[PDB]
């Protein structure tokens, strides 16, 4: 129960936190699409809000590192190298998406923070 | 063991989701027993973490094995097992043994939970009782799924002589208190081997609760397997039954018109289901009524939902489980409570339905009706199968009960019910009460024949009659 449903196709959509890709990129390196950063934050935080608290951190972890599913398919690990934006700096920002400063979303840890990430 | 240990003439387990022990004790006596239900699956009764907002999922972050939660203390617990068993209703404990907490805090009984340093003083557990931290992220790797942390929760090490003894002590304590079995949470994240050793150290059921001599605790395990993984449900059936999740997906899809009801003719293993006596079936449970997806039917889609629950209870396949939900609009929303986190007990109002926000599906007419039907047709096979070669099917269970369904078109046909001549009360549309049927009735001739009428615009899409609801 609970964590058991934090899998793409269940409590987490397939290719989760889709729009957060470009959001962490611009926030972290100024690299990204030509649209309002405020806009991208909104879309990203929206996708993240739609996932219940108990799977939130797991959804960002998939965005960051990826996941191999029942089909043998890999999903996530969107935070890849971009010219002038190394993957690791992006990957370091990711866990910040649930914090008060960002989307300010509750998680399985009880507050707006993703330990164990 | 795969024996539910039900009392004679009882069937079905009801998941009284988030109920307190006092309220369950009452329900066993005032409703469960009279309606012939076999048992109650309670929410985790061992001390868990107090989380901000008191959501439903806090129960899945153990802190100790002290029986003291929002459902009541040990005295309340024992009062429940004592009173429920005497009423022939068995108690099944939700056992969360795969992990502890995902953060630091205190538990429902005041104990400390040190996630950071892996210390759970009230058990006690120290860092040497857990697997080395890592993350579950590869389902094509059984060691990753079982040995890493599930969504950051401290992963216990059941390969340890110490941890095994702790877990066997907890479970044996529950058995001394009269429980009939265990729902094993996250069995998929544990090893068959370790579980085999643990389960085998469990004592026989406490006969002072009306259990046969030599009775063994019932074990049904949560393993969500829809295929293609390094882990299979079949690895767990040698030492217990497994919760069959393919069931709800296939029925839900069928009953929402995703499949032709005529294809349910070969329902069971033919479809990729476990062998019936290794399975515990249900239409929906506490987890997927929230995030199960389009295929899962819940109280929020009552017509197809009730049809699916009827089919489950009419068919002889596996041991049956009934979800008893509290109304909710958000997936993190916890049960009805007040500002201090105290739980609000359901209220049984006039028409025996519940108040205060509990959906009480088990008190639905069409639900306890079919629980009555499953008791009446006990020990019979499916006979007189009929279908219009599309969305209408029907069959009897021996000569003790008949059931018809329409998921497309009106059913107005003379069909063989295989039942003895007589006038029967449809237990779906009504019930037998004081010499009359409060709903539709059916007159069965001498040829076991009867004119069945079930229109597609009716409130329900199923009709059910049996030898115990006969005038
Ligand atoms: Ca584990
Ligand atoms: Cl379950």
């Amino acid at each position: 129960s609970v964590g058991t449903s934090c899998i793409p196709g269940m409590a987490i959509p397939h290719n989760p936190l889709d729009s957060c890709r470009w959001y962490v990129s611009t926030r972290t390196c100024g690299v990204g699409p030509r649209l309002a950063t405020q806009e991208m934050k909104a879309r990203c935080c929206r996708q993240l809000e739609a996932i219940p608290a108990y799977c939130r951190c797991e959804a960002v972890r998939i965005l960051m590192d990826g996941v191999v599913t029942s089909s043998g398919q890999h999903e996530g690990r969107l935070l890849q190298d971009l010219p002038g934006c190394p993957r690791q700096v992006q990957r370091a920002f990711a866990p910040k998406l649930v914090t008060e400063v960002e989307c300010n979303l509750a998680t399985i840890h009880g507050g707006p923070f993703c330990l164990s990430l | 063991q795969k024996d539910a240990n039900f009392a004679s003439g009882r069937n079905s387990i009801v998941h009284l989701f988030e109920w307190k022990w006092n309220d369950i004790a009452d329900e066993c006596e005032r409703f469960l027993q009279p309606q012939g239900f076999g048992g109650v699956q309670i929410s985790p009764p061992n001390e868990y973490l107090v989380a901000d907002g008191r959501p439903w999922w806090e129960r899945y972050q153990p802190v100790s094995y002290i029986i003291n939660t929002r459902s009541g203390d040990e005295s309340a617990f024992t009062d429940m097992t004592r009173r429920c068993n005497d009423a022939g209703v068995r108690i099944y404990v939700d056992a969360v043994i795969n992990h502890m907490t995902g953060m630091n805090g205190v538990g429902t009984s005041g104990s400390s939970a040190d996630h950071d340093g892996m210390n759970y003083p009230a058990v006690p557990y120290g860092s040497g009782d857990f697997h080395s931290p890592c993350e579950v992220n590869n389902y094509q790797d059984a060691d990753n799924v079982r040995n890493c942390e599930l969504v950051g929760l401290r992963d216990l090490n059941q390969g340890s002589d110490y941890v095994r003894g702790v877990l066997i002590d907890y479970m044996n304590h529950m058995i001394d208190l009269g429980v009939a079995g265990f729902r094993v949470d996250a069995a998929k994240h544990m090893s068959p081997g370790d579980l085999s050793v643990i389960f085998s150290g469990l004592k026989n059921l406490n006969t002072d609760y009306g259990f046969a001599d030599g009775a063994r605790p019932f074990i049904y395990q949560e393993v969500i397997d829809l295929g293609g993984e390094a882990i299979s449900k079949n690895e767990y059936t040698g030492f217990g039954c497994v919760l069959e999740f393919q069931f709800g997906v296939s029925l839900g899809n069928a009953f929402q018109g995703g499949n032709q009801l005529k294809n349910l003719a070969n329902w069971g293993p033919e479809w990729g289901l476990l062998e019936g006596l290794d399975a515990v079936v249900f239409v929906d449970n506490h987890d997927n009524q929230r995030t199960g997806g389009s295929q899962i039917l819940t109280y929020k889609n009552p017509k197809p939902y009730k049809m699916a629950i009827a089919f489950m209870l009419a068919h002889p396949y596996g041991t049956t489980r009934i979800m008893s939900s509290f109304d909710f609009t958000d997936n993190d929303q916890g049960p009805p409570q007040d500002g201090s986190g105290n739980l609000i007990s359901p209220g049984i109002n006039d028409d025996n339905t519940c108040s205060n926000g509990y959906v009480c599906e088990h008190r639905w007419r069409q639900v306890y009706g079919m629980v009555g039907f499953r008791n009446a047709v006990e020990g019979t096979q499916v006979e007189n199968w009929w279908s219009n070669d599309d969305n209408q099917i029907a069959f009897s269970r021996g000569s003790q009960g008949f059931v018809a369904f329409t998921n497309g078109g009106d059913l107005n046909q003379n069909l063989n019910t295989g039942l003895p001549a007589g006038t029967y009360c449809d237990v779906i549309s009504g019930e037998l009460s004081g010499g009359s049927c409060t709903g539709k009735s059916v007159t069965v001739g001498d040829n076991g024949s009867a004119d069945i009428s079930l229109g597609s615009a009716e409130d329900d899409g199923v009709l059910a009659i049996h030898v115990n609801a006969k005038l």
